[PDB]
């Protein structure tokens, strides 16, 4: 009872009859227990969304600002298939957004005001939110609503979908504003025919449409497209003159119901068969009935919206910052004297309790907001609820490669100039027991591992790098019989042999017992065989430094590192053979808010930093009781980088290699969504 | 009884994206 | 099993039902390759 179908929502007539065509040819192809294309068809994109919302239809083409729309409660839809542009050899997933004009009008950008405007509609991403939130600023007050203040700004315009009731001057070029193909003005080509008739003066389409609408040279030698710092220059530098980027357009659906893989199994037979002209019988990307029906015309191919990625990260932080200003209204002044409180990040009931305390024992400029992993933290910072946050260099990689800036390095060297000097970085090693002295480099295979977490440098990168020039597999719970590497999947053994319970083994966070640092030593001292960590491990936890029982026991003459070459070194040699360097932990956050994090931590360093004694009973910033929490906890101050702001910089070129050789094998799914963004 | 199964013609398979199931006996698929 | 009463169910369900005489070539087709889909699935079936 009942079997799979697919259902698509149609906008008009035009989408009707060439959602028919794609429903016969998709059940031409596919076997008959595949599913198959059915359409419904509604009045409007809107009632559509509701339409998906409600469960009548499953999956509708939107643009990103009608994205934004529909991102909104109690819609909860979700972008899962976007498309591209360029030629298969080279795929492009923004567009730009020009202004094309009659030639000889000679008008400026700036003094636009009292002209003919026509757009593709209100609310669309080329067509609305770009030239308003260009326009906006200049307005006087009152600006709220958008529509009554543009409205008196040009002499009258067109702009579908909007509201001819309450405002008639939005259709004061098109006598109804409906959002439907049966408008001749709705669509791009609608608003370059706006243009080409002559009842409007300026039009918004992307770079493309004047390239799809004339076939003459001489009709584009008329046309032209205004710029930016208020020049002009013909069509065909886009490239040069553009006012922004915009992401593509969208297959959207649901996100409880689902279902992705159903819709990207479909489209990819429709890709593989109907979109490079493999058939002249039909075509997915044009019709004779119309264009940009069911999918836009300068299409070449769909590509799969990662599982991760949601709606925000998928249309940025400068497009939704722009649109939620221009939605709400709000031109910023911000003069920039003072500074809001960071908005610092945690996880999980250790790191959220020690930075409640901070943010009781700093005025008010540091409160806290909590995420349970690390990557799930970060995404936290590019959307914009959290500010800043310290994390290790594999993760400055990741959020780096999102989009991020580090700021402050930690410091781990004691000295007067400790705050100016960029430190070296430090290092990290394997430790192996003295019990078992056969174990070398040259042989690993089969025996026990210790790892701090999936992704870091010290258990992750600089073993898994070097290791994988020698085992050249991808895997490698095929090459130990088991380890601890918690950040791995639940499938494996290296969850498997971990220590938290219950439901939490192999979780990244403080609550497993084998997570870090010292839970590593702890697996290697427990259960393990080699571990993975820094050199600085082994004397922190050797000798009743720790005041836990099973620290408290241990020495550190017993516990020796291993080489690459296979010969034992003492403890306290460790640069004679070290597995490989690793930069110093360092403090990423937004590019907008890199003055007042900047300005607040060099006061908050000054106050509750390494100076402090009597540690015990009132606050230190840095010491911890060897959770390694917020920071690490032998951090003695933490020093301002100065010409040295990427991640590329920071971390520097052999460290960048090693992960660029690794790269292959990461199964972090942020990491593949701040991937997937790149064109 | 006998210890044994004579006929061991339950095991089956199908295609991994379970567009057609067959059989062990004749004639093995249904189409 | 389930599938043996699944494809019976589903022929009752077209035997319940408004009958046309005159049939375009494309529906048809669908009609046939329905019809004989199940009582294929049947036969295949109470073998299983
Ligand atoms: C750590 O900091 C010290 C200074 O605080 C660095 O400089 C010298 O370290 C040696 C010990 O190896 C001292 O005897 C010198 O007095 C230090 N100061 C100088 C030369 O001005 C040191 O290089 C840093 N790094 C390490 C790994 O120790
Ligand atoms: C040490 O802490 C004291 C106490 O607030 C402070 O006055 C002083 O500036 C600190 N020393 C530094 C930051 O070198
Ligand atoms: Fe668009
Ligand atoms: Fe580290």
């Amino acid at each position: 009872v009942p079997d799979k179908t697919v259902r698509w929502c149609a906008v008009s007539e035009h989408e009707a009859t060439k959602c028919q065509s794609f429903r016969d040819h998709m059940k031409s192809v596919i076997p008959s227990d595949g599913p198959s294309v059915a359409c419904v068809k509604k009045a409007s994109y809107l009632d559509c969304i509701r339409a998906i919302a409600a469960n009548e239809a499953d999956a509708v083409t939107l643009d990103a600002g009608l994205v934004y729309d529909a991102y909104l409660a109690p819609n909860n839809l979700k972008p899962v298939v976007a498309e591209f542009y360029g030629s298969k050899e080279d795929p492009q997933t923004f567009y730009y957004a020009v202004a094309v004009v009659k030639k000889d009008s000679g008008f400026q950008m700036n003094q636009l005001r009292g002209k003919k405007s026509c757009h593709t509609g209100l609310g669309r991403s080329a067509g609305w939110n770009i030239p308003i939130g260009l326009l906006y600023c200049d307005l006087p007050e009152p600006r709220k609503p958008l529509e009554k203040a543009v409205a008196n700004f040009f002499s009258g315009s067109c702009a579908p979908c909007a509201d001819g009731t309450d405002f008639p001057q939005l259709c004061q070029l098109c006598p109804g504003c409906g959002c439907s193909t049966l408008n001749q003005y709705f669509g791009y080509s609608g608003a370059f025919k706006c243009l080409k008739d002559g009842a409007g003066d300026v039009a918004f389409v992307k770079h493309s449409t004047i390239f799809e609408n004339l076939a003459n040279k001489a009709d584009r030698d008329q046309y032209e497209l205004l710029c930016l710092d208020n020049t002009r220059k013909p069509v065909d530098e886009y490239k040069d003159c553009h006012l922004a980027q915009v992401p593509s357009h969208t297959v959207v659906a649901r996100s409880m119901g689902g279902k992705e893989d159903l819709i990207w199994e479909l489209l990819n037979q429709a890709q593989e068969h109907f979109g490079k002209d493999k058939s002249k019988e039909f075509q997915l990307f044009s019709s004779p009935h119309g264009k940009d029906l069911l999918f836009k015309d300068s299409a070449h191919g769909f590509l799969k919206v990662p599982p991760r990625m949601d709606a925000k990260m998928y249309l940025g932080y400068e497009y939704v910052t722009a649109i939620r200003n221009l939605r709400e209204g709000t031109c910023p002044e911000a003069p920039t004297d003072e500074c809001k409180p960071v908005k610092w990040c945690a996880l999980s009931h250790h790191e959220r309790l020690k930075c409640d305390e901070w943010s009781v024992n700093s005025v008010g400029k540091i409160e806290c907001v909590s995420a349970e992993t690390t990557e799930d933290c970060i995404a936290k910072i590019m959307n914009g609820e959290a500010d800043a946050m310290s994390l290790d260099g594999g993760f400055v990689y990741i959020a780096g490669k999102c989009g991020l800036v580090p700021v402050l390095a930690e410091n781990y060297n004691k000295s007067d100039n400790c705050e100016d000097t960029p430190e070296a970085g430090y290092f990290a090693v394997a430790v192996v027991k003295k019990s078992a002295s056969d174990l070398t480099w040259d042989n690993l295979k089969g025996k026990k591992s210790c790892h701090t977490a999936v992704g870091r440098t010290a258990g992750w990168n600089i073993p898994m790098g070097l290791l994988y020039n020698k085992i050249n597999h991808c895997r490698f719970d095929e090459f130990f019989s088991e380890g601890c590497a918690p950040g791995s999947k639940k499938d494996s053994s290296l969850c498997k042999l971990c220590m938290g319970s219950g439901l939490n083994l192999c979780e990244p966070n403080n609550k497993e017992g084998y997570y870090g640092y010292t839970g590593a030593f702890r697996c290697l001292v427990e259960k393990g065989d080699v571990a993975f960590v820094k050199h600085q491990t082994v004397p922190q936890n050797t000798g009743g430094k720790n005041p836990d029982p099973w620290a408290k026991n241990l020495n550190e003459k017993d516990y020796e590192l291993l080489c690459l070459d296979g010969t034992r070194k003492p403890v306290e040699e460790y640069a004679n053979c070290h597995l490989a360097r690793a930069p110093n932990h360092a403090v990423v956050t937004r590019k907008d808010k890199e003055a007042c994090v900047h300005k607040i931590l060099r006061q908050q360093q000054h106050l509750f930093g390494s100076n402090v004694t009597d540690c015990s009973g009132n606050f230190c910033l840095f010491r911890s009781e060897t959770k390694d929490l917020l920071f690490r906890d032998d951090t003695v101050c933490l020093a301002k980088l100065h010409d040295r702001n990427t991640y590329e910089k920071y971390l520097g070129e052999e460290y960048v290699k090693a992960v660029g050789n690794l790269r292959k094998c990461s199964t972090s799914s942020l990491l593949e969504a701040c991937t997937f963004r790149r064109p | 009884s006998t210890n044994t199964t004579d006929n061991i013609d339950y095991f089956d398979i199908s295609d991994e994206s379970n567009y057609y199931l067959i059989s062990q006996l004749r004639p093995h698929f249904s189409n | 099993l389930q599938k043996v009463k699944h494809s019976i169910d589903q022929v009752t369900a077209l035997s319940d039902g408004v009958k046309p005489k005159q049939v375009t070539k494309n529906r048809l087709k669908e009609y046939y390759f329905n019809i004989g889909n199940y009582y294929s699935i049947f036969k295949f079936g109470k073998d299983s």
